[PDB]
C-alpha cells in the first residue's frame, strides 16, 4: 500500500513539538514511527513533542544516542530509538523484534532509515529537513488510516 | 573476603575474583554477547579459584540495557543460591564516584564531581556520610555526544573527543563565539543540542574558515559552560575539592581551564589516572563489610543514577 | 534422584524432584522474572533442604518464547550449576508445551510474534513425539495454509500450557539417553532472528 | 480479590490468589495427604502474608475421588474458614480435571476402581464444560461401550490432571454468580458406595 | 489457657473448649457417627457461645482408632491452628485415658500403676513421678472385654456381654467348673483370652444339663483372677501400693470385690472411675501438654495403633 | 459360587499358621481373603501365621473385633478387619470400597462371610472348621490363580505324615 503524504514547511520549534503530540495522541497501540532527518534536524525534540501526549515532562526525553534505548512509561509507553551508534545487528534482532511483540506501546526510531527491511510495512514514517535557523519542513507518510490522516490534515489546514 | 564479580552493563563481558578489595586473584576478560560468554569464563573462573572460596556475588543491576544487565544480575543470583552466600547489586555510576576516593586514600568525604562522558553528563555532591545526590543534568545531548557528533559535521575521525582535542591545539579559541546555551542560568543543568546545531549553521554559512579555529572556539565553548557551573556549584555549597570523572575529562583544555580556575581560587580538583570487572567486586567488597547485601527479588534499571 | 527443571519462556513453571517427592509451582502475576523466579528456587530448596550441589541435572527451557523470559531464566541457571558443572537438560518450549497436553494425536502449538507473524510447529503425539513440521517463524496466511494441511487435532495458541512435572519427565529422560550438556554450551532457540529475514523478502516481492 | 483453591482428589492441588499475584503448587510422592497438606498451606500463607481471614473464598475439590485424599481436604478447609466463615466454593473435581486440558471439546474423564470398575463422566468445552454424561460408576465394559458411542477427542484416564489456576478460576466465578456455601453443608461426591450395590445388580 | 479439643477416634464425635485446668467453657458432643457430616456443625454451635479469637492451643487425637475416622480432627484441627495463627497439639488417646485419673481425683501420687481393661485394650502400665508412663503388660489374643462379649454370645447373652456375665453370674456358683488362666504363672506380666475363650467353646459343644448362671461365673471368676494376679504382682515388684482401674470391665462387680477383698489385706490405695466427656479428655491433654511447651508439628499424620 | 477347594484335615497351630504363610507369601498384592469361621475356629491365628510373610512379628496381630480394622505395614500391607461388631453398611461402602482401590495391598476379612454380595468375584475364601480341641481343618477356595495352587499343594506333601 501507499501512503498519504502530509507535507509541512516552515514549522517553528513548538509547531513541530505541537504536531508531535497530534500524532501520537492519536494513534492506537502497537505502532512504529520511522524519523528520517540528519544531524540537526529535529529528531529527538519531536520526541519531546511526543511525549505530551503521553503525560510525561518534556525533561525526561534525552538523546539515546548513547543510550540506546529510552522508554518512557506514561499513558502508553514510548520506545525512543537512537540506531546512530548502534554496532550489533543483533540488537535488533532480538531486542527490538521483542519489543514489535508489545500490541499497545508506541516504538519511535531516530535513524530508522537506516535498515529498511526491518522495519513492518506500515511503519509510519517521518523525514524532517531543516529550512532555516529556526525552522523547519516535515513530511508524514501515513498509510490508509481513514482517522488518522483526517486529524493531521487538520492541523494542515489550520496553518 | 573472596568477592567474584560480574560485569554485563559494558560492552566487554568480564568475571572478577578479589580478596579483601585489593588482591585480584583471578580477572577474565572476553577480550557484547553476554549469554554466551559469561558461560565461558565463569567456566575459567571456577577452573581455578575453588567455588567455596568466593564470600559474596556482586553484580551490575543498572544503569545499562535491560537485556544485558538481566544476564550478569540473573546469574549472580543463581550463583549467590547455589554457593549459598550473599549477593550484592551494584550501581554502576555510584560505583564510579566511589572510584575517585579508591584513586585518592586521603580524601575528605565532602566533594562536589562533574560526570561528563557520552550520555553521561551531570553534577553531583558527595556528602560527609559518602551519600549523594545529582544537583546538574543534561536536558538534551551530552558533552560527549557534542563532541562526537560535531566532529562528525567538521569531517574528522572517530573518536570526536581526542580528534578535536589534537586539532583545535593549532586553533585559536574565541576566533568565532558560539552560544553557551545554558550559562548564566538559576539552573545547574546543561544543554548542549543548542550548541551542536550552532556549528551546524555556521557550517552552512561561512566559508573561509579554518577547522582549527572552528575546533578550538566549540571547544571553548563546552569547557566555558562546564567549568562555570562546575565552580558555581562548588561555590553555593562551600566545596572546595572538585572531581573530574568520565572520558571527556580527559580534554586537555578542560584540564588547563580547570587548573587555571583552582590556582586563582584556592581549590583541589581531581582527575583520574577504567577496569570493569574488578570495579564491581570492589564496590560489591565495600557492601559487604558495612553488611549491607541486595535481596534475591531485585529487577534491573536500566536508568539508575543518583 | 534430584531434578530440577524450569520454563521461563512465557510463565514461571518450576518442577523439582528429590527422590520420591515431586513439586510443581508456577507464577502467573504482573512481577517480573527477575523479580520471582530466584526468589521461589531459593524457597523451595530451603523448604525440601537441599543444597544445589545436591542436584543430578537441571532442566531448563531455551524453546521459542520471550526473550527477556528467556534471557533470565537461562542465566539463573547458568549460575545454579556454573560452581559444580551440574549437567544441563536443555528443554524445547513448544515441544514441552505439546507433551504438556493429556490427549495425542497431531498438535499444533503457535505463538504470536511481530504483528502478522507468528511461531509455528506441528507434531505427531500419538506415541512418541515426532516432529511433523519443525519450530520456524510463519505468516498469518502460511499459518492457515498449515492448518488446513495438517488438519491438527489439538491447537495450542498463545496462551501455552506447560507441566512442571513433565519438563522433570523430560530432564531424567534426557540424563538416561546421555543427551545432557554443559552449562556453557547452551544454545537459546531465538526464532526473532528468522522473521526480520522474511520481512525483507516479502516486503519487496 | 485473594482466594485459596486446593483439591485433594488425587495429588495435592493448591492455588492461591492474593491481588495480581497468581501461585500454584502440586505434589506427588510418598508422604500421605495429612503429613503434607497443612505444612504447604501454612507456609504459602506466611509467604504471601495473608492470614484466613483476609481470604474473600476458599475453594475445595470434593468431587469423586480417593475417599481418605477428599477427607483430609474437606476438613482442612472446615478448620481454616469455621472461625471466620469465609464463603466456600466446592469444586466439582472431574469438572476441575476437564476444564484443566488445553483442547477442546469431547472430553472422557475416567478413574480406575476396585476390579474393572470405574468412575466416569464426559463433557464438551468449548467455552465451559457442558456435562454430555454425568459422573457415575461403570463397569469396565460399559466404558468401552461410552468410549465408541462419544468417540471423545481428549481421554483422561487414571492419572487426572488437575491446573490450580482453574481451581482459583472456578472459586472466583462461583462467589461471583452467588452459589457458595457454608462450611457446614458441604456434601462430598460418594460414587464408591455404588460399586457394591451394582456389583449385585 | 484456653485450649479446643477434638475427638474422632472412634464412634461419638466430639468438642470440648477448656480452660487453665478443670474450667469447662463448652462441651459439645454428637451423642446427644459420620465424623464428616457432624465436626462442622459442632464447631459452628462452639464457635456461636466461644469467640474463636480466644482459643490458646487446638487439640486433637491423633490415635489409635480408625485412619479414616481420625484424619477428619486432626486435619480440622490443624486448620484452626493455621487459621487462628495458635499452637496444635496431637494427642495420644491411651495416655488421655490415664490423665483423667488424675483429673478425677485431683489429690494423686505421681507414681501409679495402672490397669486398662476394655473391648479392644488390655494392659498393665507405670506412671513414673514426672507422669511419663510405659506399658509393661500387654494382650497377646483379645482383650478381657472380647473376652466377655464373644462369651455372651455363645451362652446366646444380649449386647453387651460384660453386664450381662456380671448380672447372670450372681445368681451363679464361680468355680463351679474350672477353666484354665492361661497366662497365670508366668514370669511376664502379658495377658492371653482366646484360649480361655476357645475353652468355654469346647465345653458348650460337650454339653451337659450345667447351668447358664454357673458357667458365666466360672468363666468369669477365671477372667478376675488372672486380671488380679498379675496387677498384684506388679505393683508389688515394682513398690506401689497405689493402683488404678480404667476401662468399660473395670466396671465388674466380681472384680470390684476381688481387687477390694485383696487391697483390704495390703494396705493398697485402689482407684475406680464412677459408673465419657471424651471431648475434655483430649482438651485437658492439650493443656497438659501446652503447659510443659510440647507441641506437634502440622506434618504429624495419625497412627491407629498408638499406645504407650 | 463354586470353585477349586483345597481341603486339609487335622492341622496343629503350626501347621495352619505355616499354611497361611505359604499361601500369603505367594500372593501378588491387591487380593482379598475372606476368613470364614464359627468362634475360636483359628481366623485370627491364621492371620497370625500370615504376618509371618510380611516380615513382622506375630505379637501385633490381635483380633480387630474391636479395633475394626488393623492395619500391618511390612514388606506388603495386610488390612486386617473383623466385620464380627459391624453395625452400619456405610463403613463397607466408603472405607472399605476406598481401599480396594489399592492395587498391592493384601486385606483379610475375619468374618467376611456376613456381608456376602460386597466382596469382589476374584476373592480368596478361607473356611476353617475344629476338628477336634487342638486340630482345626482348612479349606481354600481360590479362582483361576492357578498360579498359588502349585505352591499350596507342595505343602501337602510336608503334611504327608502330618
Ligand atoms: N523548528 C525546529 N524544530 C526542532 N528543533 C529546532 C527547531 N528550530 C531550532 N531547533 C533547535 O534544534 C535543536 C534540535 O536538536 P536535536 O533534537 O537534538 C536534533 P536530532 O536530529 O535529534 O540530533 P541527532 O541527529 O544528533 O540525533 C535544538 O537545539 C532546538 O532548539
Ligand atoms: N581527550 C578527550 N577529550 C574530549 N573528549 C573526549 C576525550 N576522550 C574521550 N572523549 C569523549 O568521551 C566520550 C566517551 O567517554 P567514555 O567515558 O570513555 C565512554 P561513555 O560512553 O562516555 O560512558 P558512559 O556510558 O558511562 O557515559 C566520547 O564522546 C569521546 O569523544
Ligand atoms: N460390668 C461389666 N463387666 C465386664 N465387662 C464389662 C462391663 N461393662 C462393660 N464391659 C465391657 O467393656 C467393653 C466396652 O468398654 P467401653 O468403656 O464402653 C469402650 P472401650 O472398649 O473401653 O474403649 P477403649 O479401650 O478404646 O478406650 C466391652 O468389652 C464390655 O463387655
Ligand atoms: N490347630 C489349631 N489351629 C489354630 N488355633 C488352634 C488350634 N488348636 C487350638 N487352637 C487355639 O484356638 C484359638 C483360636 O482362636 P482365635 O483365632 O484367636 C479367635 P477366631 O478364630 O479368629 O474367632 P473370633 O473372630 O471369634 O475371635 C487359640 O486359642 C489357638 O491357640
Ligand atoms: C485556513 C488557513 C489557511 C488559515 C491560516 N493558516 C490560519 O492561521
Ligand atoms: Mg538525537
Ligand atoms: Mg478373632
Amino acid at each position: 500500500q501507499k501512503m498519504r503524504h502530509l507535507r509541512f514547511e516552515n514549522l517553528t520549534e513548538e509547531q513541530l513539538k505541537r504536531l508531535a503530540k497530534i500524532l501520537t495522541e492519536n494513534l492506537k497501540g502497537g505502532e512504529v514511527v520511522i524519523l528520517s532527518g540528519n544531524l540537526g534536524a529535529g529528531k529527538t525534540t519531536f520526541v519531546k513533542g511526543m511525549i505530551r501526549a503521553i503525560g510525561l515532562d518534556e525533561k525526561m526525553v534525552k538523546s539515546p544516542t548513547f543510550t540506546l534505548m529510552n522508554v518512557y512509561p506514561g499513558l502508553k509507553t514510548i520506545y525512543h530509538l537512537d540506531l546512530y551508534r548502534l554496532q550489533d545487528t543483533d540488537f535488533l534482532s532480538l531486542d527490538v523484534e521483542d519489543i514489535l511483540e508489545d500490541e499497545d506501546g508506541i516504538m519511535v526510531v531516530e535513524w530508522g532509515d537506516l535498515f529498511d527491511g526491518f522495519w513492518p510495512e506500515d511503519s509510519i514514517k517521518v523525514k524532517i529537513e531543516i529550512a532555516d535557523e529556526s525552522h523547519r519542513n516535515v513530511e508524514i507518510l501515513i498509510p490508509e488510516e481513514v482517522n488518522f490522516l483526517v486529524e493531521k490534515i487538520e492541523r494542515y489546514r489550520k496553518e | 573476603m573472596r568477592v567474584l564479580g560480574i560485569e554485563t552493563s559494558c560492552d566487554e563481558t568480564a568475571v572478577a575474583v578479589l580478596d579483601d578489595g585489593k588482591n585480584v586473584v583471578v580477572n577474565f576478560t572476553v577480550s557484547r554477547h553476554h549469554l554466551k560468554n559469561l558461560p565461558i569464563l565463569l567456566k575459567k573462573a571456577f577452573e581455578k579459584v575453588p567455588p567455596e572460596t568466593v564470600d559474596v556475588v556482586a553484580a551490575t543491576y543498572g544503569p545499562g540495557l535491560i537485556g544485558a544487565l538481566l544476564v550478569g544480575l540473573s546469574a549472580a543470583k543463581g550463583l549467590a543460591i547455589s554457593l549459598e552466600k550473599p549477593f550484592v547489586g551494584v550501581n554502576h555510576v555510584e560505583a564510579h564516584v566511589q572510584a575517585v576516593f579508591l584513586a585518592n586514600p586521603d580524601l575528605k568525604p565532602p566533594l562536589v564531581v562533574l560526570m561528563v562522558s557520552g550520555g553521561h553528563t551531570q553534577l553531583m555532591k558527595v556528602d560527609e556520610d559518602y551519600s549523594m545526590e545529582v544537583l546538574g543534568e543534561t536536558l538534551d545531548d551530552s558533552a560527549g555526544e557534542a563532541f562526537d557528533k560535531v566532529a562528525r559535521l567538521l569531517g574528522l575521525g572517530y573518536p570526536g573527543g581526542p580528534v578535536i582535542d589534537r586539532v583545535a591545539k593549532k586553533g585559536d579559541p574565541e576566533k568565532y563565539s558560539f552560544p553557551r546555551p545554558m550559562l548564566d542560568d538559576d539552573s545547574y543543568n546543561f544543554s548542549f543540542a543548542g550548541l551542536k546545531t550552532s556549528v551546524l549553521y555556521f557550517l552552512q554559512r561561512e566559508k573561509g574558515y579554518k577547522v582549527e579555529d572552528v575546533a578550538a572556539s566549540f571547544q571553548k565553548a563546552v569547557v566555558d559552560i562546564l567549568v562555570e557551573k562546575t565552580f558555581r556549584l562548588a561555590r553555593n555549597l562551600g566545596i572546595r575539592k572538585i572531581a573530574f570523572v568520565g572520558g571527556v575529562a580527559a580534554n586537555s583544555m578542560l584540564r588547563e581551564e580547570v587548573r587555571k580556575r583552582a590556582e586563582r581560587w584556592n581549590y583541589e580538583v581531581f582527575f583520574p589516572p577504567t577496569d570493569n570487572a574488578l570495579m564491581v567486586a570492589k564496590a560489591g567488597y565495600e557492601k559487604a563489610k558495612r553488611g549491607m547485601f541486595s535481596p534475591l527479588s531485585l529487577n534491573a534499571d536500566p536508568n539508575l543514577n543518583v | 534422584m534430584n531434578v530440577l527443571a524450569l520454563d521461563t519462556s512465557q510463565r514461571i513453571r518450576i518442577g523439582l524432584r528429590k527422590g520420591e517427592d515431586l513439586f510443581e509451582i508456577s507464577y502467573t502475576g504482573e512481577k517480573k522474572h527477575a523479580e520471582i523466579l530466584p526468589v521461589v528456587v531459593k524457597k523451595l530448596l530451603d523448604e525440601l533442604d537441599l543444597k544445589v550441589k545436591d542436584l543430578d541435572v537441571v532442566g531448563v527451557g531455551i524453546g521459542p518464547g520471550g526473550l527477556t523470559g528467556l534471557r533470565v531464566g537461562i542465566a539463573t541457571v547458568v549460575g545454579l550449576v556454573s560452581p559444580y558443572d551440574i549437567p544441563v537438560a536443555p528443554l524445547n518450549s513448544f515441544e514441552m508445551t505439546a507433551k504438556s497436553c493429556p490427549a495425542d494425536g497431531v498438535v499444533l502449538v503457535a505463538r504470536r510474534a511481530r504483528k502478522g507473524y507468528h511461531y509455528c510447529a506441528v507434531y505427531l503425539k500419538d506415541k512418541g513425539l515426532n516432529p511433523l513440521k519443525e519450530p520456524s517463524v510463519v505468516s498469518d496466511e502460511e499459518l492457515e495454509e498449515i492448518t488446513k494441511e495438517f488438519s491438527p487435532k489439538i491447537v495450542l495458541k498463545d496462551d501455552l500450557l506447560i507441566s512442571p512435572a513433565v519438563l522433570v519427565e523430560e530432564s531424567e529422560r534426557l540424563f538416561r539417553e546421555k543427551k545432557t550438556i554443559h552449562y556453557y554450551e547452551i544454545e537459546p532457540l531465538y526464532l526473532q532472528k528468522s522473521i526480520a529475514e522474511l520481512n525483507w523478502e516479502k516486503k519487496k516481492r
